């Protein structure tokens, strides 16, 4: 395909585009807040966190890291700012 | 581990450095944890526990010889042992 | 890419269009510097801080929270570490290596790898003399080096 | 007058700072537009029968205009009829010092006159943050910035834009697009 | 690494107006780049062009109309007498009738004839025809 938009990609095949690769390249990864089964605390925690956040009222691992985005733990369940 | 929470010891807290002046620490009770190096002589070294056991002070048994916990603590001369009388930034004492 | 190998790694961040704050960053341009100096304190380089921060704090960036770097932050409180970050894990790696060349002399590759990280040392150090970030008498010597990582 | 940190306002300064001795009523927002000062009003014309009203201010007194600014801009719009309010602050450019000039202190990345139209233009649409910009350079020899506005608090100013770009054109010589994608 | 942004840029357009692409994104964006496009679609060789905006070095999408045989950087760029543009016109163009030699001089970012209505020279950047 010699003619095409390159200012206007469909936004669908922008977004299986590596995240450098973009016009302006952007992260895909988010601040969570985490809710705790135990309590109700309102934690801040990085969606590709590299630290076992605990919350400061009990000392519980939050999340544990991966190579990747941290796995909660069973009973925290995140919303996405 | 412990070698990194134990510089930050010597960054921040306060300490003396050699038997004389560990014993002297025990004696007074300032001392808050004896570290005493791998090959320090038995005799010494019995002694010093001995001392700690009256004084209720923990004892760590650093794995090196004085020449290894003389560079730990950022020196350049050996350390036979050392007392921690008052751990600042560091967990130390939390951390045995 | 890759000075001292073969790779052709793209792995980095990439940082954000937006300069400014989140709409829901709440935490004052005041309180994460005291944050900051307490993790400092705590014996954390700035790298780890800013892990640490947005891992657990939600501040993506210092600086467009803010408003400085998070080294420059602690330079400004006399908290600046004499050697910076990165030259001091360069030589305490090349410590690491010959305290195990020294019980293993035929690890032949390991000796290969001493002479790479070494030189690194020497490249960089060489910079931060020239920017007088180190004195223009610092030399990087191997028998002493223990004493300013250990 | 005690507003205006300007000698000689002209009564539309005047009158400016007459509503702003006048929303201090409701003590919701009391406890911090005394200390709020702006130094000019300059008042432009735009299509349509309406006029641009660019309030002026010193650049350390912004942060303090921006917690409240959000509600003074539509109480003030409406005291005011047919106007269009936004809040710029009179920040200095510098020239470019010359081969042959005297030589002076360094000159701030701030006070050069790229930034400081970069940040009339964002201070232009406060409410919104700017998601990208783009310039065309059109076969003509002219050129177009193009800016695309985030859809958070987008009715703040989605209704104005056209306003903007004839006063940006006013302070620069340039064009601009404001789009929100 | 990158040496010359202008070189990468030039070559981008280059392949794609061999292959007939009548559009080329360029990256990273300059001073000198932008200049040069400006330079080369004031001759009608390149359409509009577009900045793009990446709080970095930036972005460029050029169109192109075909009309383009080659443009290409001059590297090291060379120092240039009034008198040696002559021998640089006839090495680099196809004909004495069009095409441009493209020069940085004091007088700014032109064309060698531009260059000889003003009577300047600086170092050779680069040509286009
Ligand atoms: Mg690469
Ligand atoms: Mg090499
Ligand atoms: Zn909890």
């Amino acid at each position: 395909v010699l003619v095409q938009d390159l200012l206007h990609p469909s936004p669908a095949t922008e977004a299986k585009q590596h995240k450098l690769k973009t016009l302006v390249q952007q992260p895909r990864s988010f601040f969570m807040d985490v809710k705790c089964q135990g309590c109700l605390n309102i934690t801040t925690v990085f969606s590709h966190a590299q630290t076992a956040v605990t919350c400061d009222s009990c000392s519980t691992v939050l999340c544990t890291p991966t190579g990747g985005k941290a796995k909660l733990t069973e009973g925290c369940s995140f919303r996405r700012k | 581990n412990i070698n990194s929470k134990l510089a930050l010891t010597i960054k921040s807290g306060k300490y003396t450095l050699g038997y004389k002046s560990v014993v002297k620490s025990l004696r007074t009770g300032k001392a808050k944890l004896v570290i005493i190096a791998a090959n320090t002589p038995v005799l010494r070294k019995s002694e010093l526990e001995y001392y700690a056991m009256l004084s209720k002070t923990p004892v760590y048994y650093f794995q090196g010889g004085n020449n290894e916990l003389g560079t730990v603590c950022g020196k350049l001369f050996r350390v036979g042992t050392l007392s921690i009388l008052d751990a600042g930034d560091s967990d130390i004492l939390s951390s045995i | 890419g890759r000075m001292h190998s073969s790779g052709k790694g793209i792995s980095s961040s990439a940082l954000p269009y937006s300069r400014n704050a989140p709409s829901w960053f709440k935490l004052s341009s005041d309180d994460v510097v005291e944050q900051i100096i307490k993790y400092a304190r705590k014996g954390l380089t700035p790298s780890q801080i800013g892990v640490i921060l947005r891992d657990a704090h939600g501040v993506s960036q210092a600086k467009v929270v803010t408003g400085n770097k998070i080294l420059r932050i602690l330079k400004s409180n006399g908290l600046a570490p004499e050697i910076p970050e990165d030259l001091y894990y360069l030589i305490k790696k090349a410590v690491s290596v010959r305290k195990h060349l020294e019980k293993n002399r035929k690890d032949k590759d390991s000796k290969f790898r001493l002479i790479l990280i070494e030189s690194r040392i020497h490249r960089l150090a060489r910079y931060y003399r020239t920017v007088a970030v180190l004195p223009p008498n610092w030399k990087y010597e191997s028998a002493t080096a223990s004493a300013l990582v250990a | 007058s005690s507003k205006i940190l300007s000698e000689n306002p002209t009564e539309l300064e005047l009158k400016v700072a007459q509503a702003f001795v006048d929303l201090e009523s409701q003590a919701d927002l009391k406890a911090e537009l005394r200390p709020l000062q702006f130094k000019s009003i300059k008042e432009i014309d735009v299509n349509g029968g309406k006029k641009a009203l660019a309030v002026f201010v010193p650049p350390p007194s912004l942060q303090a205009y921006r917690k409240v600014q959000t509600r003074l801009t539509r109480e003030l719009e409406k005291k005011f009829p047919d106007r269009h309010v936004v809040f710029l602050a009179e920040r200095r450019i510098l020239p470019k010092p010359a081969r042959k000039a005297r030589k002076q202190q360094k000159r701030p990345r701030s006070r050069t006159l790229t930034a400081v139209h970069d940040k009339i233009l964002e201070d232009l649409v406060f409410p919104t943050e700017i998601i990208g910009k783009r310039v065309r350079y059109l076969v003509g020899g002219n050129k177009i910035q193009k800016v695309l506005l985030d859809s958070k608090d987008s009715t703040a100013v989605d209704y104005k834009l056209d306003s903007f770009q004839q006063l940006y054109s006013k302070l620069t010589g340039k064009q601009v697009v404001f789009e929100i994608p | 690494t990158r040496t010359s942004v202008l070189a990468d840029a030039l070559n981008a357009i280059n392949n794609a107006e061999k292959t007939g692409k009548r559009q080329v994104l360029i990256r990273p964006s300059s001073k000198v780049i932008i200049k040069f496009l400006t330079v080369m679609q004031k001759h009608g060789y390149i359409g509009e062009f577009e900045y793009i905006d990446d709080h970095r070095s930036g972005k460029i999408v050029v169109q192109l109309n075909g009309r383009l045989n080659k443009c290409g950087v001059i590297q090291p760029r060379f120092n240039v007498k009034i008198n040696d543009i002559e021998r640089w016109t006839d090495n680099l163009l196809p004909a004495r009738q069009f095409g441009y030699v493209i020069l940085t001089t004091s007088a700014g970012i032109m064309d060698h004839e531009e260059a000889r209505r003003k009577h300047v020279s600086g170092k050779i950047l680069g040509f286009v025809y």
